[PDB]
């Protein structure tokens, strides 16, 4: 809901840093959370690597929420990065 | 004015004012035939004055009139060796042996004058003036016969230093011609290195090299010895012992010439780096003198002997080692660049690799740079030398984390080329643990990357151990080969924008409506292909802009104005005076911020131009009641024409039903038309004028420009006081730009109207690539007080052959003046 509004936080770095800190948790709901964070901040985060391969790793995963939230994830950084869509 | 000449010279004074009047006259060009009947009077002058300095003045004039591009001077040599038979005085002399060598070096191609010329000069060389002897050698050396050689090695022995220097020089410029030189010239220039003077040595010694270069393996007595030794390496030696001479710059000639021996023997190569004939110890003299350039040629001199003697490399390499820690930045710059040079096959052991890895922690990032692709290129065993060269790559990242790139470059060339030793190394590096299930280590920290990056070049060459991975390690791996696969190893549209601008020109029979319609998604569909196709976005937004000049005039010419009457006509709800503003504009816009234009696309340019200029016309025919100024800018309009089907003449008849045709058929009527007819006309006939074609260039780019220094995102007001000045740091890429040093143009533009635009010099616009340009000004800001921080305008502008266009982005910085 305040997709145009965290355009303008320019602490960029540590933010999407705490973020990211649980795509590593073993529950595939927190997975599929953070995937969904990621799709709904990657306008803001075009071109960083590490979400690129967490939605690659994501896709291959075998719970059906974190493959439907990285197939969301993916299809929103397919839009606003060039180099996440070659792959 | 050659008579006016004659009069001036032979009807005011004789001594002294004659030579001012020469001394004005030399300072303007003469055409060639002027230039012949000058000659003639100057020559005929020359007869009459007995002032030695006015005669110095005829030959000099002479000499530079002998210069000028068209004309040949073929005629007027007898006269010159006529006035050279009669000529007492050394400097006129001189001069004219000057004039002799200009006349010579004019006409390369006629031998018989060049055999009378060279007759003269060894007629001339036994002059006592060392002046006169000078310019007969440099004549000899000049022309030759290409005898001249056993002349030149004759005056090699004559008494004055400048003389045996133009000798050398001479009989120098002989072999750069083309002519091959004798052995003899050898001993005679041996004889002469121990010369009293600097100039004779430094000759001396380069035609020692030139001669040891022609015939390297000749064979020479030594004069002391009965063994016999090879030509080149005699000079060498000769050359060695030179390098340690008492002039700088001598022994900076001594190591460069040194330096391109490449045929001496190995044995006399080990002998020049001892330090226990002549040759012994000249590089270890070489590479401590005090002056950095003597050692910096010595450096050149190592890498090229070096590159050609892979055995002198060894010998090379401590020497180097040491001299990495110099004093001057330069030298050691240099030094680790030929070390990387010469690193092509010789193993570092462990005090040389600790001597680098600790010269790798100095705070200068070029030596680092340097010193890190001498890590790329460098060979290596015992693997913990490799482990140490990893320790000290890691502590170089953490004390500067700047270089990351550059440190990953070095393990990827040292992983790639030493595979077998980091392969023990990896249970030290990676933190695997025999049984324990090992934390999964922090990605994206540049010392974790650097040591993975160490780790899988490794394991490219050698998959005898790629098992050693856990699980993470293979995730990281799929992670870097997604992020950072330059280090880690493991035309539609064309054709649519041919086919989009011939469908725009073959729908040119429609109602107004549909043309707008077709011009508006043609210019949207261009737009997207140059967002889409990079390579095709100059050629993509040129048509476009093309087609908004066409889309402009339409919707001008289709307005509401032409159905009411002149007086009834209102401004105030115009549209046509804006359009033909606009497409002038956009005309200039096509014309200079595009790289890739030529005369085929400059003449449609300015058929729109004109176009907008006509459209300008009416829209202000329609607005004015007088008749004189309606008149006046129609007669300017059609001066305009006129030029336009002066300087286009070529290539009209290739712009069939347009404009200009069509106002080239009607033209003795537009001379003898009332002006309002003229614009009735006019007005008529635009609406009956076909769209013109544009020729697609091969290669065309926009010309783009972003400044980034300036950066107008913070809110920090730029403080100084009222009055003073404050300074303002630019940093333009500009893009695909033709001329930027004369076209380019900052402007800085103030809260009030204030407008200021800045020249860059041409000494900062740096060049780092083709089309690429860097422009690094400090531009100079001022103003009185403010009661607050306002702000101001900086923006880089184009300048053209009359007016400025915008050219870069907007940029906005916060000044604040505060009261002294």
């Amino acid at each position: 809901q305040s997709e145009k509004h965290l355009e303008k936080i320019l602490n960029v770095d540590e933010f999407v840093k705490r973020i990211f800190s649980v795509i590593h948790s073993n529950d595939p709901v927190a997975r599929a959370i953070t995937l969904r964070m990621l799709g709904s901040l990657a306008s803001i985060i075009p071109e960083r690597k590490n979400a690129h391969h967490s939605i690659r790793q994501s896709l291959d995963s075998h719970d059906n929420v974190e493959v439907e939230a990285a197939v969301f994830a993916a299809a929103n950084f397919s839009a606003q990065s060039k180099d996440f869509a070659v792959g | 004015k050659s008579a006016a000449l004659h009069i001036d010279l032979c009807k005011a004074t004789s001594p002294a004012d004659a030579l001012q009047y020469l001394l004005q006259f030399a300072r303007k060009p003469v055409e060639a035939e002027s230039v012949e009947g000058v000659v003639r009077i100057l020559l005929e002058h020359y007869y009459k004055e007995n002032d030695p300095s006015v005669r110095l003045k005829i030959a000099s004039l002479l000499g530079l009139l002998s210069k000028t591009a068209g004309f040949s001077p073929d005629c007027i040599m007898d006269d010159a060796i006529n006035i050279l038979q009669n000529e007492k005085s050394h400097q006129v002399l001189a001069q004219l042996l000057d004039t002799l060598l200009a006349i010579g070096t004019k006409l390369p191609e006629n031998q018989a004058i060049q055999m009378r010329l060279v007759d003269v000069a060894c007629k001339h060389l036994t002059d006592t003036s060392h002046g006169v002897r000078n310019k007969c050698l440099q004549l000899l050396g000049n022309l030759g016969s290409l005898d001249v050689q056993k002349i030149i090695g004759d005056y090699f022995s004559d008494q004055d230093p400048r003389v045996r220097t133009a000798a050398i020089k001479a009989m120098l410029q002989l072999h750069e011609r083309g002519l091959k030189l004798h052995q003899t010239i050898y001993n005679q220039a041996c004889k002469l290195l121990s010369d009293d003077y600097e100039q004779v040595r430094s000759a001396a010694v380069q035609l020692i090299w030139v001669v040891s270069q022609l015939y390297p393996e000749s064979i020479v007595p030594i004069p002391s010895s009965n063994e016999e030794i090879r030509l080149v390496d005699d000079a060498f030696g000769k050359i060695c012992h030179m390098v340690s001479d008492g002039s700088w710059v001598v022994r900076v000639q001594a190591a460069k010439l040194l330096g391109s021996m490449e045929q001496v023997s190995s044995h006399f190569l080990e002998q020049t780096l001892d330090k226990k004939s002549g040759a012994c110890g000249a590089f270890v003299h070489g590479l401590e003198d005090e002056m950095y350039e003597v050692r910096i040629a010595a450096v050149e001199a190592l890498c090229m002997l070096a590159q050609s003697s892979p055995s002198f490399a060894e010998k090379c390499l401590d020497f180097l080692v040491d001299m990495f820690n110099d004093e001057i930045e330069e030298v050691r710059l240099q030094s680790i660049h030929t070390m990387r040079k010469i690193s092509n096959n010789i193993t570092l052991r462990e005090d040389q690799l600790d001597t680098v890895l600790a010269v790798l922690e100095d705070s200068s990032r070029d030596i680092r740079e340097a010193l890190h692709e001498l890590l790329c290129c460098t060979n290596v065993s015992t693997k913990e030398g490799i482990h140490l060269a990893l320790v000290e790559l890691l502590k170089n990242l953490t004390k500067y984390p700047t270089d990351r790139d550059s440190i990953w470059k070095c393990l990827k060339f040292l992983g790639s080329r030493h595979p077998t030793l980091v392969l023990p190394l990896v249970p030290e590096l990676l933190s695997t643990h025999p049984f324990f299930d090992t934390a999964e280590p922090d990605m994206d920290d540049p010392a974790y990357i650097a040591v993975l990056v160490l780790i899988f070049n490794a394991a490219k060459t050698c998959p005898t151990m790629p098992a050693l991975f856990s699980d993470h390690t293979f995730r990281h791996y799929a992670y870097l080969r997604d992020s950072l696969s330059h280090l880690v190893p493991a035309d539609p549209s064309q054709q649519f924008l041919q086919q989009s601008l011939e469908r725009v020109y073959s729908l040119q029979h429609l109602d107004p409506q549909g043309a707008q319609e077709l011009l508006e998604f043609t210019i949207r569909d261009l737009q997207r292909l140059g967002e889409l196709q990079s390579e095709l976005a100059g050629v993509a937004d040129f048509s476009a802009t093309y087609l908004r000049c066409q889309l402009l005039l339409i919707k001008a010419l289709q307005e509401k104005l032409w159905n009411v009457a002149a007086p009834l006509y209102l401004k105030q709800s115009d549209l046509a005076s804006a359009a033909a503003k606009q497409i002038m504009e956009e005309t200039y816009k096509m014309e200079f911020m595009y790289s890739g234009v030529e005369n085929k696309q400059v003449v449609i340019i300015h058929h729109m131009r004109l176009q907008a200029k006509a459209l300008q016309l009416i829209v202000t025919a329609r607005t004015t009641r007088g008749l004189d100024p309606l008149f006046g800018m129609c007669e300017k309009f059609l001066q305009e024409v006129d030029f336009f089907q002066r300087y286009f003449i070529a290539d009209l008849p290739h712009l069939q039903d347009s404009f200009v045709d069509k106002l080239l058929d009607l033209m003795p009527r537009l001379m003898t038309s009332k002006p309002a007819e003229v614009v009735k006309i006019l007005q008529t006939m635009l609406r009956q004028s076909a769209f013109l074609h544009l020729p697609l260039p091969e290669q065309i780019h926009k010309a783009s420009a972003t400044i980034i220094e300036p950066a107008g995102e913070s809110d920090n007001p730029l403080r100084f006081t009222s009055g003073l000045v404050v300074a303002l740091d630019v940093d333009a890429t500009l893009e695909h730009v033709q001329d930027p040093q004369n076209t380019v143009k900052v402007q800085v533009l103030y809260p009030d109207g204030q407008a200021q635009m800045i020249h860059p010099k041409p000494a900062d616009f740096r060049n780092p690539g083709p089309g690429r340009h860097r422009l690094i000004t400090q531009v100079y800001l001022s103003h009185t007080a403010w009661t607050e921080a306002c702000q101001v305008e900086v923006r880089l502008l184009l300048a053209y052959n009359e007016g400025t266009i915008p050219f870069s982005k907007p940029v906005k910085v916060y000044i604040m003046p505060k009261p002294a």
